[PDB]
């Protein structure tokens, strides 16, 4: 369904910050959760944010708490995601994603399973 | 005649009148449906299937999408909906009543459009949709991959009715149907026993049956529906059966199919859903788009 194109991937030394965006294509309805996850190398594809597209409502996977922020512009039909205090761990390729939820019972936006997705962007984090 | 790509069409009985949110969604973006269809047929044909690669699926999603969209901004009931080819090409209708979904089938036919398709929105059961002839039908992409859902196809619908919540299922005709799947099941899994269980975690769409009458959103609680352990001989206990739904601010369904996951001595299942494009995988299994 909806065309998803993540961009500002990148290489920073630790405890640098970077600044991912994504950008549907298609177009986004009321009932949509749109979040980000990453697949570091050798490791399996984990979650790190989500926001409701209506409400924005947002959750964070625990170890990223504190330090990144996911932002949406329904304008621009995009999503932001804000590293800052970035760690070698923190090194991935991130996914922009989203998922379509009409009988969603609540704007609380999901930690899993999506449906559509981007391509990636690159990640690369220096001791 | 070769597998292509190409943007489909809907075709609706849609009523211009009628303020039924589909019926006004389908009469504008729809066209009147071909009263005297219309099919080829043939035999000792086989082509390459594939349900879970087909670009039809992703056509119907981004409509229904879209019809939600524009509805919600009150009267609401879903309609048969048809997915017809353009001119140049045509559709492929598998015949093989005994096709999984996937690979070869030596008995095909050729349509232009698809049949009457409710587009019914819901999580763990399929309803109002196509039954399968004769035997209980199983389908995935992976079945040793135990993350790919599982579709399986009921040859005998069981009527359902939730109102106020709570929804009622015949015992009687429930156990029939899961000691059969246990059975289709043991085919695909040996020497392991067959368990059913409630969803264990994540959105509460998924982890009830949820579903949508008249405009309204129940959520419906499952666990007493699977919790059936089948071994060589089957049975399932639980608390007719009764599921506790919750609403949102009477209808009468019939369940036509199933969505499962299975856990990574025993090989158990739960009830899954999430990604409508399965529900769409229920009744698109059979058809395929094809250039002249
Ligand atoms: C939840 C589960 O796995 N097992 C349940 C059990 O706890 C419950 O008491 C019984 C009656 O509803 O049905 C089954
Ligand atoms: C079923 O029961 C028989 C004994 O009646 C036992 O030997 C066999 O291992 C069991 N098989 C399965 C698949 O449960
Ligand atoms: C081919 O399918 C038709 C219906 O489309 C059916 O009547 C016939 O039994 C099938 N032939 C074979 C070889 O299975
Ligand atoms: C339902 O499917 C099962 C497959 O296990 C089969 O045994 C049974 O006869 C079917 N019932 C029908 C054809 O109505
Ligand atoms: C399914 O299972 C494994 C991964 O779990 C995969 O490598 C294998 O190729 C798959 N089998 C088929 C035939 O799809
Ligand atoms: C279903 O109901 C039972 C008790 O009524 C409860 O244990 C279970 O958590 C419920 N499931 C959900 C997630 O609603
Ligand atoms: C199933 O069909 C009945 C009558 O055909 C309809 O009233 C009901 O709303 C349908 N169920 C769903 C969930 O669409
Ligand atoms: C169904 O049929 C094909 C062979 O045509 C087989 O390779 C595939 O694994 C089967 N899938 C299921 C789950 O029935």
């Amino acid at each position: 369904a909806v065309q998803l194109q993540e961009s500002g991937g990148g290489l920073v030394q630790a405890g640098g910050s970077l600044r991912l965006s994504c950008t549907a294509s298609g177009r986004i309805s009321s009932s949509y959760d749109m979040g980000w996850f990453r697949q570091a190398p050798g490791k399996e594809r984990e979650f790190v944010a989500a926001i409701s597209w209506s409400g924005g409502t947002t959750d964070y996977a625990d170890s990223v708490k504190g330090r990144f922020a996911i932002s949406k512009d329904n304008a621009k039909n995009a999503v932001y995601l804000q590293m800052n205090s970035l760690k070698p761990e923190d090194t991935a390729v991130y996914y922009c994603a989203a998922k379509w939820r009409p009988l969603r019972y609540s704007d609380y936006p999901s930690n899993s399973d999506y449906y559509d997705w981007g391509q990636g962007t690159q990640v690369t984090v220096s001791s | 005649w070769k597998e292509a790509k190409t943007t489909l069409f809907c075709a609706s009985d849609a009523k211009a009148y009628e303020k039924e949110v589909h019926n006004v969604w389908a009469t504008h973006a729809c066209v009147p449906t071909d009263p005297n269809p219309q099919e080829m047929v043939l035999a000792n044909v086989t082509e390459n299937f594939n349900m879970w690669k087909n670009d039809m699926v992703e056509q119907m999603h981004e409509d229904i999408i879209s019809l939600w969209d524009e509805s919600l901004k009150v009267s609401f009931d879903p309609i048969p909906l048809h997915y017809c080819a353009p001119a140049g090409f045509a559709i492929l209708k598998c015949n093989n009543k005994t096709f999984n979904g996937t690979g070869p089938c030596r008995n095909v036919s050729t349509v232009q459009c698809t049949h009457g398709i409710k587009p019914v929105v819901s999580t763990q059961l399929l309803l109002n949709g196509s039954l399968a002839e004769e035997e209980i039908i199983i389908r995935s992409e992976n079945l040793t991959n135990n993350a790919k859902t599982i579709i399986v196809h009921l040859n005998e619908s069981v009527n359902i009715v939730c109102t106020r919540a709570h929804c009622n299922i015949n015992e009687s005709k429930w156990n029939n149907t899961l000691q059969k799947v246990g059975e289709e099941l043991a085919k695909h899994f040996p020497s392991k026993t067959i368990k059913f269980e409630p969803s264990s975690g994540g959105d509460l769409e998924i982890t009830t049956h949820s579903f949508n009458c008249r405009g309204e959103f129940f959520y419906c609680n499952t666990s007493d529906l699977f919790n059936g352990t089948y071994r060589n001989g089957t049975y399932n206990h639980t608390g007719t059966i009764t599921l506790q739904c919750k609403i949102k601010q009477t209808c009468n369904s019939n369940i036509t199919g199933l969505l499962l996951l299975r856990d990574g001595d025993t090989e158990t299942f739960r009830p899954g859903g999430g990604d409508m494009r399965d529900n769409w995988r229920s009744e698109l299994y059979k058809y395929k788009v094809v250039e002249i």
